[PDB]
DNA sequence: TTTTTTTTTTTTTCTAATGCGAGCACTGCTAGCAGTGCTCGCATTAGATTT
């Protein structure tokens, strides 16, 4: 960096000061400069000689300018081979030396420069300028005026085109061209008391107008909308006579893109965008840049699925986009976390694990293709049962990637000489790519780069080694550098940056994004730049060179400049600034003109009236009605008309009764698994609308605690284990070599903890158990006939375990069972022990009752497949748990124990921040979006009608 | 070691890199003999063979060139289980080295559980001889000379698990009709659940069908009526196969509430999902399979009704000759020898098509394919039958005959098309005729075939077609995936049409009603002017014509040809070289599997 | 060309489960328990140093010695209640009769919970010193405790195993400082060096 | 929830063939169906189709336009806008529904695949990154707003009318980090003891 | 009040272009 | 080198602090017993910030 950084400065040093590089030769140093020449001197000088050592020529542009003069200076001739005449048209500003050379060059050729000139007489170091709006934007052009006015062989003529100030604009034009001022100052009384001083200007003039938005859309949503009453208006205007610049293409291109596509095709108005950034082909670029990074990275999952991503690589190991769905759940379930191998792993100093590396992942993929799982572990390592038949074959590709992207990132550790690196590009092209016809352009573009790099530096002959990652960033900068500004001038309305040395005539010129700190755009010298400490005429710099572009955008425009910029912050409904040229302009306008009627006032209202009569603020919506009313402000956009009309009509409530009639058949399942949530049940099974929400993304790194589902599905397979009072080694040997459980002592740790809690739970279901087999279930409920399995029915009862907490919902589900159970007719009670000495308890029932509260279930159902049953098994659970008294059986009505119930009721639904509530759910959100009081009423009354019976009944 | 010469098989397109991981992975730093045989042992696997008999492993290619690093060993048993990737089975291992030959431990289980099922698990089942006799005499009048079908419905009712063999047009489902309505009959107390499965949705569909119109003809009183299976479903949805894992609803320990059992089909049925199926069933179910031997065998790697009815060929055993007379009130032939009773026992084979006679072209060319003859393919080719053509393809010339052939072939339903006729009659003309490929693209292919003619219907004028569009009027569409919101399976034909409307694809429902579905809502298709002979099993045509390629590919073989033929019903034409057709005729397909020595042990 | 990261959470966080990975996996499962009773995870031992982690490095009063590793502090702790639980060993018989003898209210101190307290450190201090957990009957043992509650102008019992328990009472054993210490050097030094990486 | 019914909408939109993700999509409270509708929506086949139909039309005009242009003609058509205005509290809604629609072609602008913005607004969805200021939600309405302020961002402000409900709640601080009165230095006890506490 | 978006009398003309040989045969 | 299938859900913090209930030793009042002072144990409830 910092040799990129001296080269820039010895360029620049090169164009604009050879006398310094003249005398930095020689060796001697330049009084009076700045104090970082005493390394830059040397430097310089030490690299003449370097150049000269390797051969090449000596010349360079510095010490060739006077020889160059020199000899056509005392030339008697015209030299041979020199063209005719030059034309030098549309640039205003070049460095003395230049202007020396084309000097001592037109002797012999004639050279005619076309220089736009803004004001009419000498406004170059006046013998302040005259005009405001012109000294503070024109040091660009004074400086150049000025080397023009001193050459000694040039004869000029002006021809200049008056202005007639028949409106706004055209004033500002005139005013800047006659090199005048007409904003009043006030200085005297009398002067400040009388408006009459200032130019009248017309209320329906329109030719500079200022408007003020919120974000950058409807910035653009403002424009689109004056673009087409500007070309209503005028029949003789035309498309591309429109030009709109912006500080930052790149920062408005989506907005633009998305606010000149969404309009009909009445409306449609054509549109060219360019200076946008050149992006041919976007992934395989950045594929190919993260592959140059492999031997840093550490191949997490999501990163090589990223580059798996890209079609052409996927295509070069024939891996269809099809069996990327599967690699997905492959990748995600195997355990591939982080680590193309154990060698990788302990590269980054880190304990080799074996587990949750690629290799691991491979491994218990091919082991599973081999050997099921059901068989067990081989080499601490259980096999992966799911890719078991041809479909596994894309692990052989998977694997066959993998491979290449080992070898690479062993052979691009080492550093090499520039020769070296060479074919690496080429033949990493070759084998991780298989071009397309699309493709082709950027792997072009890709090893022309390459190859254009290298051969910089093997002409600059460097001998020592290179490591990758210097050329990584090397070609990583240099490909983002390619603009396309191709189609200018094509004929749509023209979108692009401001650029220095384009000043193009336009009829209407509109100017977007005019914050303070947007525009101008500052680019701060490099610091021990020597020419920004003492600076002489001629000298560019990124800020003169913005301030003079907005006065070349004023110059340029014929008939209409719009100026727009961000006033508010749509976020924070904060308050931003305009740029200070806008803010100057506008203080010249209302320092100038007064509107009609305000001859009394004195100069600052008038001022003031005039600024906020020109400055339009736009509305923060597009639906706002203020848009739609009648006046020039009017929109042209006819979606927002209805909702700015406020005519939509609300949406009706969701609850609506639909007809359902009960079949004959209703399987035992349907009716559990209604029960297990009512709202979830009319949702998927009445209408059949699933809401089906992302799987999740793959977890960054290894397992080192067990939280949620994973760790519920262990202590459940636990758990099925010591019932069966089967080995319990067996399943953490097996656990440890599928990797879910933590490493190392951790993991013996965490199976000891939760041994003992489902030991408790173990001995408490031993203690009951009894060989039991399952029974089928024929029963008939108000005219409805139910035909089901029940599994593990012993003599004794309905006998089920959990490793859950005591709910609601299980209880139910036990209640459902023990109800079909007695109706069927049996002699038992039910029990399921839950997580935590919980338990639910029923007893024996007689036939009838059974049938009676079954019948009402099925009830129950009915009128949820009707309408949505608003029964919430948990908070409701918990008002009943509060209300009910199990010694009177009898709930209570005091007003004490309602409010009791109501705080309990609010926990369970609301939640806690560590625990979700059951209200935070998909389906009751539909329902209702805020709880009222009275759907609370409503469910409570449901809830308890519904639950009673559990409470009543559980012991 | 090994692994660099390993790299260069995937070079030459002789070893899957699946193969090669393989190999590395578990055979690891052994001795190069045991990658050599574990990479060998994979790829026999992939390409569809069970096994790998340890005398394959004597001088594949690459086993000659890398026999300079294996060296020369006295025992290949010896130097295998030596290393840790091969046992016994007493130790759990990647590869089992079971007798002769070797394994992959995912495919041994399979082998034992089949093998076992079919053996010892099946029982035979007593009821009386008279009564069942009685019953069968009542439902097939002729009792003159022998019924294959009365034999094999006998055998079905007196074993647990029984499978019946047989061509196309032969009465396989009215004879399991006949079946399942003496089954009923002869339980009248005891609760029967009959449950019909097939491997593919549309042959679960057409199973369905033919079923109900079978069993709705045969005289039941309203108690037997009412166990007539509702439905017929796929093997997946019986088994309760989850889309994304493994896992399956009906495991060993949840065993199928069902009483019997019967799978269409069985040609395509595979070995892992025959051993799931097997795990899945209950003690007391009664199995029937249903399927044709010398049908193209099933995709996955695997085998099974084609090494089961290898034994049928051995005959019956001699006690169950002598019963099956006394049942069908017959004389039953006696297969000579005893080898295995049970396995025997189990098979029937029906050897009469009432559908083509014997004298019919196509019967004779299916029969001189399956037995492998080419002279007798030739002759007749040959002999004076007014059913069978055959074209030479070998210049594109007559190719261009070839489609002015087809043509001909599509000529009512394209005069159907352009005489504006209701899509009924349009559907039941397209079937009359169609195009079966083998490969699926380059120049005999359905990718290649498809564009050729309809760029050979856009030259001469028979259906305009636009270049956008893209749904010109007429083009015959068939469905890639099930979908179950439309009622419409994979592979099922549609016709799209405009009636006026709008373009519209008309579908035939197996209930002879019609169906229009919006071109948006049709799921993956594809245009189906040419089948593959894969995908055209179950199907039947008027008019089919084969097309061979002119190269040498390991899919044309004889089952294929033997399919491809067995697809017409009356009229069916050839397009192939004289010598490629022997040659693959002459070739028959070996799936290596130990089922032929666990039988016999 | 320097660049500008708002949220460093996830190189924190990845610097932090280095750290765990780099000391707490060699560690024997006698030292593991004893770091698994602290923080479950690099998860939680992150949430304890989240805020020391941000800004300038808090200096830590009594800092542990440079050298002292996790081993060497859980032999020293191991060492300290082996101690203890031997003086109570030897001493398991005389407490009952140096109870008797001198003169503490025994409403404060009743006989049956003096029984059950004395057999459950006896239980303990037979018990093999796998973690550093204390029953809470040695806070009743503990020489103040006994001081707090006696006789106006009575005999007090006092032991040399009753001192020696309220000296190891008086602070509590744990190998957090050494951890926490550690972990805020290294974690610091990793996000640093992969910032500049 | 806006952002997840966003992400049906343009899941069914994508592939409106399969009728589950049409139908999620159409019941979500973004559309303002009722269930009646649903219900004569999943029985009449000329509805269905015609939905199809739009969907199908909406997919190519986001293939051919980009993003806004699709969800511009789906609240058109739809009436989606009006609707939300009409209702009560929908202003928030719509106000979510404009943000990440704008969200959604600036991000479809750079990733060229279509399939890849449902990723990725997918991964958003996961994911959510509260720190991320394009994220951050906008002003409800431009009306007059009861703006609620914490007390560090009102530091060097104005309020005519100030309300403070909670001054008097506090809290007792556990950790002992704090200053030495001496060296005037920030001091961090891993220790507990009282005295820095 | 009364609320009523404008329309547009002239169309705008997007006949003017630059093309090349490419196009025109396209 | 050819290809078949299938739709559903599961979990939820931890530490701490108190209120009461049961048991017990002491002790003062009229040797036992009621009061008292105390103490341990189980269940119940509360709370966890700020650019
Ligand atoms: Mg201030």
């Amino acid at each position: 960096q910092l040799s990129s950084k001296a080269a820039d400065l010895f360029d620049q040093y090169l164009v604009y000061r050879p006398d310094w590089l003249a005398q930095w030769e020689t060796g001697h140093l330049v009084e009076g400069l700045g104090e970082a020449q005493a390394w830059q001197a040397p430097l310089w000088k030490a690299l003449v000689e370097y150049t000269h050592q390797l051969g090449q020529p000596r010349w360079h542009r510095a010490n060739l300018y006077q020889r160059f003069i020199e000899t056509l200076e005392s030339a008697t001739t015209c030299p041979p081979g020199l063209p005719s005449r030059v034309f030098i048209c549309g640039i205003s500003a070049l460095p003395p030396v230049y202007l020396q050379a084309l000097q001592a060059l037109g002797k012999h050729i004639e050279i005619h420069l076309l220089f736009t000139n803004p004001c009419r007489y000498y406004w170059g170091d006046i013998k302040d300028v005259g005009n405001p709006l012109l000294a503070s934007w024109g040091k660009l052009g004074r400086d150049y005026i000025y080397l023009l006015s001193d050459l000694e062989s040039s004869q000029e003529l002006d021809a200049f085109v008056d202005v007639t100030p028949d409106n706004l604009l055209h004033n500002i034009q005139s005013d800047i061209l006659e090199l005048e001022n007409r904003a009043v100052a006030g200085v005297n009384i009398e002067e400040f008391s009388r408006s009459d001083n200032k130019r009248p200007l017309d209320p329906l003039d329109s030719s500079i107008t200022f408007h003020v938005c919120h974000s950058p859309q409807r910035e653009v949503e403002v424009l689109h909308d004056r673009l087409l009453a500007m070309l209503e208006e005028d029949p003789t205007l035309t498309p591309r006579d429109i030009i709109v610049m912006v500080a930052d293409i790149d920062s408005y291109s989506p907005f633009i893109q998305a606010v000149f596509g969404s309009a009909p095709a009445d409306r449609y108005l054509p549109y060219a965008i360019s200076d946008r950034r050149a992006r041919q082909s976007h992934p395989v670029l950045e594929a190919f840049i993260s592959l140059l990074s492999l031997p840093d990275s550490r191949f997490v999952s999501e990163d090589v699925l990223a580059l798996l991503d890209v079609p052409v690589l996927a295509a070069r190991f024939d891996i269809t986009e099809e069996g990327l769905r599967y690699l997905r759940q492959w990748v995600n379930e195997s355990g591939i976390r982080w680590g193309i191998d154990d060698d990788n792993v302990r590269e980054l100093e880190l304990p080799a694990t074996g587990q949750h590396t690629w290799r691991f992942g491979l491994t218990r993929m091919l082991l599973g293709y081999a050997m099921e799982s059901a068989q067990g572990e081989w080499q601490s390592v259980l096999p992966y049962d799911e890719s078991s038949g041809l479909i596994a074959e894309l692990v052989g590709h998977l694997a066959s990637l993998l491979m290449q992207l080992n070898i690479w990132r062993r052979g691009l550790a080492q550093e090499r000489p520039l020769e070296e690196w060479l074919p690496v590009c080429r033949d990493m092209l070759n084998a991780f790519f298989l071009p397309d016809a699309e493709t082709e352009a950027a792997m072009t573009l890709i090893e022309q780069q390459w190859q254009a790099i290298i051969a910089e530096g093997l002409g600059a002959q460097y001998g020592d080694a290179v490591p990758l990652s210097l050329l990584r960033d090397e070609l990583a900068q240099r490909l983002d550098q390619e603009r396309i500004s191709q189609r200018f001038l094509a004929g749509p309305v023209n979108i692009c940056t401001l650029m220095p040395m384009r000043s193009i005539p336009f009829k209407v010129v509109c100017l977007l994004g005019m914050n303070d700190g947007v525009y101008p755009r500052q680019l701060a010298p490099l610091g021990f730049d020597l020419m920004s400490q003492k600076p002489k005429r001629g000298d560019r710099s990124r800020r003169d060179d913005d301030r003079y572009l907005f006065l070349e955008a004023l110059i340029s425009a014929q008939q209409k400049l719009y100026i727009s910029y961000i006033g508010r912050s749509i976020q924070d409904n904060s308050e931003r600034f305009p740029s200070v040229l806008v803010q100057e302009l506008i203080d010249y306008i209302g320092q100038s003109h007064y509107l009609p009627g305000d001859e009394a006032l004195n100069c600052d209202e008038s001022e003031a009236r005039v600024k906020a009569h020109l400055t339009c603020l736009h509305t923060r919506m597009p639906f706002d009605p203020q848009n739609y009313q009648p006046g020039e402000r009017q929109s042209y956009a006819r979606e927002w008309l209805p909702a700015a009309s406020q005519a939509g009509k609300a949406h009706s409530e969701f609850v609506q009764p639909l007809p359902f009639t009960l079949p004959e058949t209703v399987p035992l399942e349907t009716l559990q698994r209604f029960w297990a949530h009512p709202v979830r049940a009319f949702f998927q099974m009445r209408l059949q609308v699933n809401f089906r929400t992302e799987d999740s993304e793959i977890p960054d790194t290894e397992p080192f605690i067990l939280e949620g589902l994973s760790r519920y599905q262990i202590n459940q397979q636990l758990l099925n284990a010591l019932v069966e009072q089967d080995d319990a080694e067996r399943l953490f040997r097996r656990f440890r070599a599928a990797g879910d459980l933590p490493y190392g002592a951790f993991g013996e740790i965490f199976w000891e903890t939760q041994c003992q809690e489902m030991q408790q739970l173990a001995d408490r279901v031993i203690a009951c158990r009894q060989p039991g087999q399952s029974m089928e279930i024929d029963l008939a409920c108000n005219g409805v006939q139910i035909t089901g399995w029940l599994p593990q029915v012993q003599p004794d009862g309905l006998l089920r375990w959990r490793p859950s907490l005591l709910s609601v919902a299980q209880g139910m589900q036990l209640w459902l069972e023990h109800l079909v159970y007695c109706a069927s007719g049996g002699n038992g009670e039910s029990r399921l022990f839950l997580r935590k000495d919980g338990e639910w308890r029923f007893p024996p029932l007689a036939a009838e009752q059974a049938l009676h509260y079954l019948s009402q279930l099925i009830e129950g159902y009915r009128e949820g497949m009707s309408a949505p049953l608003l029964v919430l098994p948990e908070s409701g659970g918990a008002w009943l748990k509060t209300c009910y008294d199990a010694q009177n059986d009898a709930m209570l009505d005091d007003d004490s124990t309602l409010q009791k119930a109501r705080t309990k009721f609010l926990q369970a639904y609301e939640g806690n921040m560590m625990v979700r509530g059951e209200g935070d759910d998909i389906w009751y959100q539909r329902l209702w979006r805020q709880l009222t009081p009275e759907t609370m009423e409503a469910i409570v009354e449901q809830s308890q009608r519904f639950l009673l019976p559990l409470f009543r009944f559980n012991q | 070691k090994l692994q660099k010469q390993l790299l260069e098989a995937v070079e030459h397109k002789q070893l899957r890199p699946l193969d090669v991981q393989f190999a590395l992975t578990v055979a690891g730093d052994e001795h190069p003999a045991v990658t050599l045989a574990a990479a060998l042992l994979s790829h026999d696997a992939g390409e569809g063979h069970v096994c790998l008999p340890l005398s394959r492993l004597e001088n594949h290619p690459l086993l000659a060139t890398c026999v300079s690093e294996i060296g020369e060993l006295q025992n290949w048993e010896e130097c295998l289980l030596a290393s840790q990737a091969v046992s016994r089975g007493d130790e759990p291992t990647p590869m089992i080295l079971c007798g002769d030959r070797l394994y992959l431990n995912r495919m041994w289980c399979n082998e034992r559980t089949v093998a076992r099922f079919f053996n010892e698990v099946n029982h035979a089942i007593e009821v009386d001889e008279a009564l069942l006799a009685q019953t069968l005499d009542k439902l097939f009048p002729v009792s003159d000379e022998i019924n294959w079908q009365k034999v094999a419905a006998a055998v079905a009712l007196t074993r647990r698990i029984s499978v019946i063999s047989g061509g196309p047009g032969t009465g396989k489902t009215t004879t399991v009709a006949k079946l399942l309505a003496a089954l009923i009959q002869m339980a009248d107390g005891e609760r029967c659940r009959i449950r019909l499965a097939a491997p593919t949705g549309k042959a679960a569909a057409r199973l369905t069908e033919s079923l109900g119109k079978a069993l709705r003809q045969l005289p039941l009183t309203d108690e037997q009526k009412k166990r007539i299976p509702e439905d017929a479903s796929t093997l997946h949805r019986l088994l309760g196969a989850q889309p994304g894992s493994q896992r399956l609803r009906h495991h060993a320990g949840n065993p199928l509430h069902l009483d019997v059992l019967v799978v269409d089909e069985a040609s395509m049925i595979d070995l892992p999902m025959m051993s799931r199926l097997i795990d899945a069933l209950p003690d007391h179910a009664r199995v029937i399979f249903l399927g044709d031997r010398d049908q193209l065998a099933s995709v996955e790697a695997g085998a099974v009704l084609g090494d089961i009815c290898a034994y049928a060929n051995a005959g019956f055993t001699a006690e169950r000759a002598r019963q099956l007379s006394r049942l069908t009130g017959t004389h039953v032939p006696a297969g000579t020898g005893t080898e295995a009773a049970s396995l025997r026992d189990s098979l029937c084979l029906l050897q009469k098509s009432y559908r083509f006679g014997s004298d019919s072209g196509i019967g004779q060319l299916a029969a001189a394919i399956n037995r492998g003859d080419k002279t007798a393919v030739k002759t007749v080719f040959q002999q004076d039958f007014t059913d069978i053509e055959k074209r030479l393809l070998q210049s594109g010339e007559d190719y261009i005959a070839m489609l002015e052939e087809a043509l001909a072939g599509y000529g009512r339903y394209l005069d159907l098309l352009q005489a504006r006729a209701e899509p009924d009659l349009i559907i039941q003309a397209f079937n009359e005729y169609q195009l079966l490929c083998a490969l699926r693209e380059g120049p005999f292919g359905v990718a290649g075939l498809n564009e050729r003619i309809e760029q050979f219907m856009q030259q001469k004028r028979k259906i305009h077609r636009h270049p956008h569009s893209r749904w010109y009027e007429g083009r015959p569409v068939m469905i890639a995936r099930n979908d179950s919101a439309l009622g419409l399976f994979n592979g099922d034909i549609g016709i799209a049409l405009d009636r006026g409307q709008g373009t519209r694809v008309w579908f035939a429902m197996p209930d002879g009603n019609i169906k229009s579905v919006q071109p948006s809502r049709l799921p993956e298709h594809e245009t189906t002017w040419a089948m593959t002979v894969h995908k055209s099993q179950g199907s039947e045509f008027d008019h089919a014509a084969l097309i061979l390629p002119s190269q040498r590919t390991p899919v044309v073989t004889r089952e294929l040809v033997y399919t491809a033929v067995t697809r017409a019903r009356r009229r069916l034409s050839l397009y192939a070289d004289e010598r490629i057709l022997s040659a693959a005729i002459a070739t028959r397909t070996e799936r290596r599997s130990g089922l032929a020595a666990l039988f016999s042990s | 060309e320097q660049q500008l990261i708002e949220d460093e959470s996830l190189l924190r966080y990845q610097a932090c489960a280095d750290f765990w990975r780099r000391h707490c996996y060699p560690l024997p499962r006698e030292i593991a328990q004893v770091v698994f009773e602290t923080w479950k995870g690099p998860q939680a031992l992150l949430r304890d140093i989240n805020r020391y982690l941000q800004g300038e490095a808090p200096v830590i009063k009594a800092p542990p010695p440079d050298d002292e590793t996790l081993a060497s502090r859980h032999a020293q702790i191991v060492a300290r209640i082996d101690t203890v639980k031997q003086q109570w060993r030897d001493a398991v018989g005389e407490l009952d009769a140096l109870i008797e003898s001198s003169g503490i209210d025994r409403r404060k101190f009743n006989r049956s919970n003096q029984a059950k307290w004395i057999d459950k450190i006896s239980a303990w201090a037979e018990e093999e010193t796998n973690s550093y957990q204390l029953p809470e009957s040695l806070e009743k043992f503990s020489q103040r405790f006994l001081e707090d509650r006696t006789k106006a102008g009575g005999e007090t019992p006092r032991h040399p195993l009753f001192e020696a328990i309220d000296q190891l009472l008086a602070e509590p054993l744990s190998i957090r400082d050494l951890v926490i210490t550690r972990a805020l050097a290294e974690i610091r030094e990793t996000v640093a060096r992969e910032k500049r990486r | 929830l806006e952002a997840q019914e966003m992400l049906w909408l343009l899941q069914a939109v994508m592939t409106p063939e399969r009728e589950n993700t049409l139908r999620s999509a159409l019941a979500t409270s973004m559309m303002g169906l009722n269930a009646l509708d649903i219900e004569t929506l999943n029985n009449d086949e000329h509805a269905w189709d015609v939905v199809v139909e739009e969907f199908d039309g909406y997919r190519q005009i986001w293939r051919k336009r980009g993003v806004m242009p699709m969800l511009r003609a789906l609240m058109s058509a739809r009436n989606i806008a009006e609707n939300l205005l009409a209702t009560a509290g929908g202003e928030r809604r719509l106000t979510d529904i404009l943000h990440i629609s704008e969200l959604l072609q600036e991000a479809g602008t750079q990733l060229e695949s279509e399939h890849a913005l449902v990723r990725w607004l997918s991964q958003h969805i996961l994911e959510p990154d509260s720190n991320a200021s394009s994220q951050q939600m906008r002003l409800e309405s431009d009306k007059h707003l009861v703006q609620i302020v914490t007390i560090h961002k009102s530091k060097g402000l104005e309020y005519p009318l100030v309300w403070l409900p909670f001054i008097t709640n506090f809290r007792v601080q556990e950790q002992a980090f704090y200053h030495d009165r001496h060296s005037f230095e920030a001091v961090l006890d891993l220790n507990a003891a009282p005295e820095s506490v | 009040a009364e609320l009523n978006a404008k329309t547009l009398q002239r169309l705008p003309g997007d006949n003017w272009r630059v093309t090349s040989y490419s196009g025109l045969q396209q």
